[PDB]
């Protein structure tokens, strides 16, 4: 969507290098701590409570798992990127009703995770390749509103 | 409204930092003016480029500032009271960019000290910084 | 903050509402479920049609809380902590609705009372009703 | 844009009983009382520190008949609404500098004005159906961005 060459190999870079069993459940986990009224949205998962109830739920770390696999989808695909998403646009917009800002926030979550993990070999190169994908990642699923 | 974990928590982190708080805000500049290039508006007269002094000296400047902020944590509308007038009356900056610099703030935070941003850490930083813009926008609201 | 003008502005108006305050609850409750459908999923058990008595009780609820709000304006978090864990823990709002209930709030104030909506009224009226949200969400930052 | 024959006329419907020469001047008069961060923009305005001084300047009155003259314009276009501001998107954009979000500001106090002056007539049905219009005119100006 506008990832120059280094970038568009930079973000793919770094993917390959990234536990895909640990990443998924770290971010969908965090962002249940950090701003708790997005947990309306998952009541079927049981405890959240307490922060390490949320980080100790299979269910929570086995749907994390799921919400990587659409990242890992649509950046190999970010030509047709407002139209991969398409369905799950569609979900989360009319089927359950979830704001759109709400996306920008589980974007930024994810910066945080793979900040914290790739340690020193994140760079302000990469952290603002990495911005524009999870831009146009959230910018898809509200496409069905707007 | 900060409870009293918070605060605690946010205490031991920001410690955990001491001589590096001049680095990291520099760091946290730097990945702001890449990540999100509107922000660049503001500093017109400024040198961008990787190692800027500029860049290098604001950056201890803001650290300085957080810290101060941490520890009159219990009284930040007083003891910031003088930049919100800078940033606020006189600047007038746009408030959703206070959002971008607190994300950066925290990305830098999580690729130095691993061993502390833990969930629970994590969400009281974010409250922290979260007061803290309110306070410099004070005369908006 | 709600300056000392703010504050008086804001009790003049909402003075000037009085036996009318349940009337324009409802009428902002109707606003809102009509611009921004998405807000109807909180209300599931209710009847919306234009007569319905539901939201013309609850009308005067919200009316009869703003009241009380500006009258112990100097002191909030007390006077609707009540409030805040029905909205936040319990209900769990997002955020953003609560934006979406003030503008309506204000559409209506200046359709009945358009000769207190001045520049200076309204800007007092936008700055109370963001405290009143910020207070409702406590539990959230 | 979605607009439903009713809808459709009954937004045109008031349009003509719109005063152009006061409208547009208080809509934007507002949104710099309100919203004080946005008089950034307007230096070469003059003198905007007290309300009154906002309401009584000549240039502000004067560009606000400009911006009610651009809805008007797009109020006629709403098959390709999102291609008649092309050029002040570009503008507003990339040579202002405008983050969208003040988009949806001016928008709504637009609302404000409207139901200010047209006291009861202005019901629900109505405002609803104004929202949209105004909504499709941000969602138009940021299309340069994204
Ligand atoms: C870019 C961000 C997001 C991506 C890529 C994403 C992806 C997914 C995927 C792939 C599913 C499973 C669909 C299926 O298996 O058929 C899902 C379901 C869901 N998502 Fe997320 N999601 C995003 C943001 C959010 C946000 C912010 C919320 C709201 C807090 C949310 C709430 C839900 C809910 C409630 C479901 C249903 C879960 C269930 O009961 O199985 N998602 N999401
Ligand atoms: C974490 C929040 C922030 C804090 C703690 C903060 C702190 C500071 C400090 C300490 C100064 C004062 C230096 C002096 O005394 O001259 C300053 C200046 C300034 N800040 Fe920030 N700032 C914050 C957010 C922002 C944001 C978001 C922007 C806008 C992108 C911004 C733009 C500026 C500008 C342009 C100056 C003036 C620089 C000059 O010409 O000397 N600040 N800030
Ligand atoms: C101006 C801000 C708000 C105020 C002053 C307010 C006030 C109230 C009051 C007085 C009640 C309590 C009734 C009781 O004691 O049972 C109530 C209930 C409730 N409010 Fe609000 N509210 C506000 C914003 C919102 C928003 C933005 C939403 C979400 C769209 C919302 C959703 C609800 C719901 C669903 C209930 C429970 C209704 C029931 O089942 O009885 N409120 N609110
Ligand atoms: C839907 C909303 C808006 C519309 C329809 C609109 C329309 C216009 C038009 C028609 C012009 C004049 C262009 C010309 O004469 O060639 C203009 C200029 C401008 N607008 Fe607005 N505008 C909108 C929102 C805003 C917002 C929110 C801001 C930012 C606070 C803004 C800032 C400006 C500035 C600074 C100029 C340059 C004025 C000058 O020096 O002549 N506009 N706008």
């Amino acid at each position: 969507v506008h990832l120059t060459p280094e970038e568009k190999s930079a973000v793919t870079a770094l993917w390959g290098k990234v536990n895909v069993d640990e990443v998924g459940g770290e971010a969908l986990g965090r962002l249940l701590v950090v701003y708790p009224w997005t947990q309306r949205f998952f009541e079927s998962f049981g405890d959240l409570s307490t922060p390490d109830a949320v980080m100790g739920n299979p269910k929570v770390k086995a749907h994390g798992k799921k919400v990587l696999g659409a990242f890992s989808d649509g950046l190999a695909h970010l030509d047709n990127l407002k139209g991969t998403f398409a369905t799950l646009s569609e979900l989360h917009c009319d089927k359950l009703h979830v704001d759109p800002e709400n996306f920008r926030l589980l974007g930024n979550v994810l910066v945080c995770v793979l900040a914290h993990h790739f340690g020193k070999e994140f760079t302000p190169p990469v952290q603002a390749a990495y911005q524009k994908v999870v831009a146009g990642v959230a910018n898809a699923l509200a496409h069905k509103y707007h | 409204v900060l409870s009293p974990a918070d605060k605690t928590n946010v205490k031991a982190a920001w410690g955990k930092v001491g001589a590096h708080a001049g680095e990291y805000g520099a760091e946290a500049l730097e990945r702001m003016f890449l990540s999100f290039p509107t922000t660049k508006t503001y500093f017109p007269h400024f040198d961008l480029s990787h190692g800027s002094a500029q860049v290098k000296g604001h950056g201890k400047k803001v650290a300085d500032a957080l810290t101060n902020a941490v520890a009159h944590v219990d009284d930040m509308p007083n003891a910031l009271s003088a930049l919100s007038d800078l940033h606020a009356h006189k600047l007038r900056v746009d408030p959703v960019n206070f959002k971008l610099l607190s994300h950066c703030l925290l990305v830098t935070l999580a690729a130095h000290l691993p061993a502390e941003f833990t969930p629970a850490v994590h969400a009281s930083l974010d409250k922290f910084l979260a007061s803290v813009s309110t306070v410099l926008t004070s005369k908006y609201r």
